[PDB]
């Protein structure tokens, strides 16, 4: 889970 | 240099690689190597044994940033006001809560980078946004909306990337002073991230927030070498407070250690990486030039502009989704259909409808292999 | 394993130049000189770990990072089940960047306003550090001392926990300062008195692997597995001389704590602090036993110095750690010094120490020495420190 996305 | 060269990024528990045979063109790191006077720095300080307690002591690491700011923008700043975060997030998420009561409000531009929003998040913070404006074909900030926003709602906070991802926006003086003085009449503090400064176009010129708007204490302004020199593994940021009290509160309320490996690793960026960093650029502008002709020939439907900074190419595909009512995210569109790794609209919080995301710091022929295949995807039973 | 390598921790390491907090931070973080205060090692980080680090250098790209698959988990947990026959599940380990940075993430996410957390005293310095951070209340519990050999006040701990509002307790296993390896009765009878107050535990376990020969590390977690409220801290960071690469381990049971943890860790590790850490775990043994080898006999030395040379001061060989504590009661009444004696060793001796300034509570007299230093460092300081007491 990349902290860029959601 | 040798920016074409493929880089094998298999075992090396890099996100880009595992986070998700495939073309990767989405998270914002290079498939380009992090230069050797870098890992060199890094390999000298190595053979110096202990890797213990460290932090940044004496003026030398403060000398080369500054030498670099001054050079490259004109933009100077006084030791004092600087520190550091493991990272800009890390940076923005304790940033936002020295600022912020639960009842403040911060103002985002939109599109914008996820983490904007995290941040506030994270500290039960609302966030306003401020749509840019796409009248030109680059786009612009709606200057009577964020007014309106400003006066009539309670706006502690405004987050903004200088130069703006994902659109690529590089601000003029005229845009940063207006947003400024804005800003200054209705008492909001500003936090300028400015990782992408130094990933531009030839035509392209930097002024720092805090350059542009010299006279307002509560500029906080965000600086890396991550971007720029592919370490954003080593988690090492500089933010310049030039506000007394929240200065106080940094050095007082902040626990701060740092990477011996992360600080000499951006030292020798900011002491000796100008020429990779020109050749990087150059390279990448012609990664541009060559999407520019190929949007413009195989997919003449989408709406781009060349992005004025950073290494990430906004696509406006509304078109074709239109066209074909594709209700899944483009993600998993270009995943399932074209073996390519994008990020999609959802990623940009607001303002982003139709758009992707792609990454072009990848050597020129595996951007053009992945182009080809976005192109195929697209194109399938269309006319 | 790396036992048949022969090491050198007699090899003097240049350390200035390196922005080390050891060389250039003992003004700021207290308040020529032969350096024995903060807890890092003089001896280098071994070769394997740094080998691992140059490894991923070859890679050439320092992106974005995060532990993904096995491989990690499978190194560490093989490591403490084989050591302390303490297992636990992938889902329940997570990472913060040291133990510090991570008691005070815990300790706001376990307290509310209102609530206190038990310290046992004297203690390392960030437990209560922590607190503040969070404004989290602290009790002090007086830790029971004969001549060095210091023992829990279960009767004062529990008298504590029931009228006082503790919430916390945040505990060091082994011990810094005094060195303890704390016996599995004593974790059990503790865990009791926890478990009957709905107190939660952490425990930093981060000296575990620094311990005298014959001696065995007991994890909290492990002499009370049946509590969820145990948290245990670990790192390679002590044991190898890597506190710069900000690597630890956090191993959380309480499902609703291991969710709360997980939507504010987003995740994002260094890619060199993550191989050197499990460089430590697969091949790090060998160098690890030499080094704690050479350790027992610096300690040995210390011990007959001490009782030839400053007779009226209390000192026991510590169970754990590399940090020998040792009572002044005597000297520091008859020059009758009254500035800190970290002070007091830098202007008159040329030795930095840790004095009782850095350890919260119940340490008048002590000082805390940094060991973990080659055999003739150790002896040059010594001497200034004991010309700077005797008469
Ligand atoms: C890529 C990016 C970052 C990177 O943040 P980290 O926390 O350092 O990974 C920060 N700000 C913006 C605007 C970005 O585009
Ligand atoms: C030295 C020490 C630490 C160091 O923790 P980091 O934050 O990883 O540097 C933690 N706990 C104890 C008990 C120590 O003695």
């Amino acid at each position: 889970h990349h902290h860029h996305h959601h | 240099y040798n920016f074409d060269e493929i880089i094998d990024r298999r075992y090396t528990n890099a996100m880009n690689v595992e986070g998700y045979e495939l073309i990767r063109m989405w998270v914002a790191d290079m498939d380009f190597g992090t230069p050797e006077v870098v890992l060199n720095a890094i390999r000298e300080r190595l053979n110096k044994k202990i890797l213990g307690y460290t932090n940044v002591f004496g003026s030398e690491y403060y000398e080369a940033f500054v030498s670099w700011t001054k050079k490259r923008y004109g933009f100077t700043f006084s030791q004092e006001h600087l520190v550091f975060s493991h990272g800009i997030v890390a940076g923005l998420i304790e940033l936002v809560g020295y600022i912020c009561d639960k009842d403040d409000k911060a103002l985002i531009v939109t599109p914008s980078y996820g983490p904007f929003k995290m941040a506030c998040d994270k500290n039960h913070i609302s966030t306003v946004y401020s749509p840019l404006i796409n009248h030109h074909g680059y786009y612009e900030i709606d200057f009577d909306d964020v007014r309106k926003k400003v006066e009539t709602e309670n706006i502690k906070l405004c987050i903004f990337a200088n130069p703006h991802n994902p659109t690529g926006r590089v601000w003029s003086e005229e845009e940063l002073a207006t947003l400024g003085q804005i800003m200054k009449e209705n008492d909001v503090w500003l936090i300028s991230d400015e990782i992408h400064c130094d990933i531009k176009r030839s035509g392209q010129s930097h002024i720092p927030f805090a350059k542009a708007v010299p006279d307002y204490d509560k500029i906080i302004t965000t600086m890396s070498q991550s971007k720029a020199f592919n370490i954003a593994g080593l988690m090492f940021s500089n933010i310049i407070i030039q506000n007394e009290s929240l200065l106080k509160t940094w050095n007082t309320h902040h626990f701060g250690t740092e990477n011996p490996l992360s600080v000499v690793a951006t030292q020798a960026a900011y002491e000796k990486g100008e020429g990779w960093l020109q050749a990087m650029n150059h390279y990448l502008d012609d990664n541009f030039n060559y999407l520019a002709d190929f949007l413009e020939k195989e997919l003449p439907h989408a709406e781009f502009k060349i992005p004025e900074a950073t290494y990430l190419a906004w696509v406006d595909l509304s078109y074709y989704i239109k066209e074909k009512d594709i209700d899944e995210s483009m993600a998993k569109f270009f995943i399932k259909n074209a073996g390519v790794i994008i990020e999609g609209a959802e990623q940009f919080v607001h303002n982003a409808e139709g758009h992707i995301r792609i990454n072009i710091a990848v050597p020129r022929e595996v951007m053009k292999k992945g182009l080809q295949k976005i192109k195929a995807a697209l194109v399938e039973n269309l006319y």
